[PDB]
RNA sequence: GCUUGACGAUCAUAGAGCGUUGGAACCACCUGAUCCCUUCCCGAACUCAGAAGUGAAACGACGCAUCGCCGAUGGUAGUGUGGGGUCUCCCCAUGUGAGAGUAGGUCAUCGUCAAGC
RNA sequence: CUCAACGGAUAAAAGGUACUCCGGGGAUAACAGGCUGAUACCGCCCAAGAGUUCAUAUCGACGGCGGUGUUUGGCACCUC
RNA sequence: UCCUAAAGAGUAACGGAGGAGUACGAAGGUGCGCUCAGACCGGUCGGAAAUCGGUCGCAGAGUAUAAAGGCAAAAGCGCG
RNA sequence: CUCGAAAGCUAUUUAGGUAGCGCCUCAUGUAUCACUCUGGGGGGUAGAGCACUGUUUCGGCUAGGGGGUCAUCCCGACUUACCAAACCGAUGCAAACUCCGAAUACCCAGAAGUGCCGAGCAUGGGAGACACACGGCGGGUGCUAACGUCCGUCGUGAAAAGGGAAACAACCCAGACCGCCAGCUAAGGUCCCAAAGUUGUGGUUAAGUGGUAAACGAUGUGGGAAGGCUUAGACAGCUAGGAGGUUGGCUUAGAAGCAGCCACCCUUUAAAGAAAGCGUAAUAGCUCACUAGUCGAGUCGGCCUGCGCGGAAGAUGUAAC
């Protein structure tokens, strides 16, 4: 799916997802945009299923942007593995967001078609998104 | 310029060095016209008197000459007994010890001037 | 592929902080490379340490081109 | 387009969050020229009545605190990033002898008829809508019309491109860097 | 008194970028290396006998504000303490409080010293 | 020289025990219990799709959200 | 040596990243001399690129060695 | 009777032992100490930022290879269908990134007051400890799983009883010298078990919600802003609805308004989708809009928010007030 095509360090933290997304929050590329209002995180096959969703649905045109992008390493222990004996290993990646986050935006497309096709992608997304317009 | 910096560029250390260990200066000035020379004292900014070779007495025409730079060796030398030290220090400034700068130089130390 | 072995943490910083009566070969700032410079009595010892070399107090100033923190102590 | 407004003698954190949630009111500030900032409570109910409109940041909006008015620009409202609310609207004044920058949206007219639409199929590509002016106040559009009845399947349409009222500074064009306003291209 | 020197206070509100100039004093060249020497081969380096020439280049002050650089107010994020909640997070009281962004200054402000007008 | 087991037991140091013995421990494993639920198991949500037409009679890719404590774990809390 | 480490020190994990068990009679002192890299280009053997000649340069170079922190009053080379 | 720990750091053939230092006590000296205020002072974490080292995403741009290439037995090359690092702008994100940058904490100086009569320090006598626990906060590790585990920093238990949380080391309140059949409160409570309001005013909720729960789903109801249709007569309900030629398509029991294939306006004139789809699976019966005389009215959709409803299955017995 969606990695980074290298990375400095193989590993990071877990951290903490506080804040609000006053960056990332106005549609800057489109005209209506699917926009969380949960804090959460994306897997980056929730990002590939959501955006097969939308491009699917349109079925004639319009462009289509994805403002999120899974860049941090997540590791998991496997089975029949104690605790503590290193770091486990990378097994997928995962996009940090907070509320107020846009993830999808698209133009070309009438403003009921556009709704029909983000409540398709929000469907297959572990969050509370919402329908948002272009504002300025 | 390519000149007035590049030596600017060598005026570096000793600059710095006697307003960090506050001794006297001798801010002279060398060129193919002239050879000047002008004391600060023992705290990096105090100006002493002034002495240029524009001195109403050897206005004569070989102006700034190596015949005409062991004449300013005594001359603000006298401008300096007003002062009270005995030794004095030398400004290479980016005046590269070979003419003018030597024979205004050693020309103090006969003329009441040590370094 | 193995991690482990960090070093053994060198104590660093600034030691007598800036409005502190000093004496004359106290050591000013531990210092990795002079991120302070050397102001009016200090002395800037091989590792980069500071120390004063009058007595007097300290007084971080700010000066000159370059952004350089000096650190320098007077006579007060 | 005439905005209610109140005096708001207390500031800080906490009082201006409690505006919000117990008297339905935005903080904002009227601050331009050379004079003095005045700190201003306002209401949401009204302020939300006002962005509905298309012409809302491009036109001169009246405001009173109590008798005194002012012609006042609405320049770089703030808003909640979750919910999508106003909070602190942030006007300026208008001393009308200077060149008081703002934003002015687009239209995109000529969509229908237009030879990278009709005959070769492509649809259009909005890079850009609500460019940012430098306009003397008399002369401050709504609008700046963007026309695409020409523009061919591959074609760019630039800043260089564009047009009117002809008294308006565009601040892109004032450097090197001109901007993309619209693209027609292939489908996908 | 101004022109300009000579090291310095202050350090991109002082910085770069686009015209006019100064010849007398200063300043760069210039004429050449004989007598010092400079050369990883050289007098453009630099050492100089110099003052035959020259003010454009060279630099110097002196022009002009696009750009960098400073930058309110107000809000917001954070946060010490005390208390809540639906507690991987926020809210309330209270104290504090940015960063980024938002009219625009400006071809800076100083100090001693001197030859000349 | 050699203490790299790098504050260096001695100049000089490998194993077996299912033939075993003693002193202790639930400061610590195996069984069972407990905490948790990755894992397993069972539901549910959107529905690309197949179902000869027709998403929902049956089935459902991509992802989603939960429940049960039902076993593989994880823990070492009780029990040597 | 950096991270974790919570803007003074310090601070754990079979946590995440790398290194050392040396070099140097000059690679030190000092005297003296002296300042990068980059794109831009000139093809009869190198034509991405050298020899380097000179135009816009705007530390991005270099430091015996890892990483951090530092530098021009050089904290790189030449030579006595 | 008075005081009162620690379960830390460093070293260890050491890890449940020990040693020095920290913490306790006693004695003897001696002059500091704490809190707060005002004043100095560094910082690089939170946040934020993209100027650096990296990672992002989509507009724009130049060289060039030459994919395409009229191709000259071999040149010149038309030409930009492929593409092309860098550059311009818009847009993200880092523990090992920083042009920036706090609150707090820490260091210092000077001050008032308070200190239980001392707090601080120094030397000596005696120790004990050197397996900590849980809770809040700030993080690593794990699955931002565990009454998991490793640090920082607090509070508690250890070593602290009493009242509350039904019961419940570690949570909330509060720190018990002894007596009292005195009174005020704290947390928490006031219908009965059970001490105190069946207290007052105003609302909400019909589920026993209260008194366990997620995506998501519904004319459940309360409140609030707005909008379009609104008596020239709207949304669900009545007695006129109806084109003047000649197969709009490669198919041939059988191919409209629903087959792997797609769709926007010309009248005798007040008159209307060469169509989004249940139909007598298909053809000879029939359903969302009226530029309208006639029955005559307040409606139809969304958003914000209050409390509820399904989603909701378990093993001894009601059995999560």
């Amino acid at each position: 799916m969606l990695q980074p095509k290298r990375t400095k360090f193989r590993k990071q933290m877990t951290g903490h997802n506080r804040g609000l997304a006053h960056r990332g929050s106005k549609v800057s590329f489109g005209e209506y945009a699917l926009k969380a209002t949960s804090r959460g995180r994306l897997t980056a096959r929730q990002i590939e299923s959501a955006r097969r969703a939308l491009t699917r649905h349109v079925k004639r045109g319009g462009k289509i942007w994805i403002r999120v992008f899974p860049d941090k390493p997540v590791t998991k222990k496997p089975l029949e593995v104690r605790m503590g004996k290193g770091k486990g290993g990378v097994e997928y990646w995962v996009a940090q967001i907070q509320p107020g986050k846009v993830l999808y935006e698209i133009e070309g497309v009438s403003e009921e078609l556009a709704r029909e096709a983000f409540a398709l992608a929000a469907a297959k997304l572990p969050l509370a998104t919402s329908f948002v317009k272009r504002t300025v | 310029s390519v000149k007035k910096e590049t030596r600017l560029r060598r005026a570096r250390k000793a600059r710095l060095k006697m307003r960090e260990l506050e001794t006297v200066r001798l801010c002279v000035y060398r060129s193919s016209q002239h050879i000047y020379a002008q004391v600060i004292a023992a705290d990096g900014g105090k100006v002493l008197a002034s002495a240029s070779t524009l001195d109403k007495d050897l206005r004569e025409g070989a102006t700034g000459n190596i015949d005409a730079a062991k004449k300013v060796g005594q001359l603000v030398a006298e401008r300096a007994k007003a002062a009270g030290v005995t030794q004095v220090a030398f400004d290479r400034s980016g005046f590269k010890y070979h003419g003018r700068v030597k024979a205004l130089a050693d020309a103090a130390r006969e003329g009441g001037l040590e370094f | 592929t193995r991690n482990g072995r960090d070093s053994e943490s060198k104590r660093l910083g600034v030691k007598l902080f800036g409005g502190q009566a000093v004496k004359a070969g106290n050591i000013l700032v531990r210092l990795r490379g002079t991120k302070f410079h050397a102001g009016y009595g200090v002395g800037l010892g091989k590792d980069h340490t500071l120390f004063a070399k009058v007595d007097g107090v300290v007084k971080f100033e700010t000066k000159g081109a370059f952004g350089r923190k000096y650190v320098s102590i007077v006579a007060a | 387009f005439i905005v209610n407004a109140q005096v708001r003698s207390d500031l800080g954190k906490g009082a201006s969050r409690r505006l919000r949630r117990n008297a339905g009111l935005v903080p904002a500030v009227v601050y331009g020229g050379d004079k003095e900032p005045q700190s201003v409570t306002l209401e949401l109910r009204e302020i939300a009545k006002l962005l509905e409109n298309e012409a809302a940041f491009s036109h001169v909006i009246a405001l009173n605190v109590g008798g005194v008015k002012e012609t006042v620009l609405i320049k770089a409202l703030q808003r909640h990033p979750a919910k999508g609310f106003v909070m602190h609207a942030d006007f300026l004044r208008v001393v009308a002898d200077h060149k008081l920058t703002a934003h002015v949206p687009l239209h995109f007219i000529n969509e229908e008829v237009a030879v990278g639409v009709k005959q070769a199929g492509g649809e259009i590509s909005h890079t850009i809508s609500e460019v940012e002016v430098s306009c003397l106040p008399k002369d401050l559009p709504e609008f700046i019309e963007v026309d695409m009845a020409k523009v061919e399947l591959g074609q760019i349409v630039h800043l260089s491109d564009l047009k009117a009222p002809k008294g308006v500074e565009l601040v892109q064009l004032a450097h090197g860097n001109d901007l993309a306003v619209a693209n027609i291209h292939a489908s996908r």
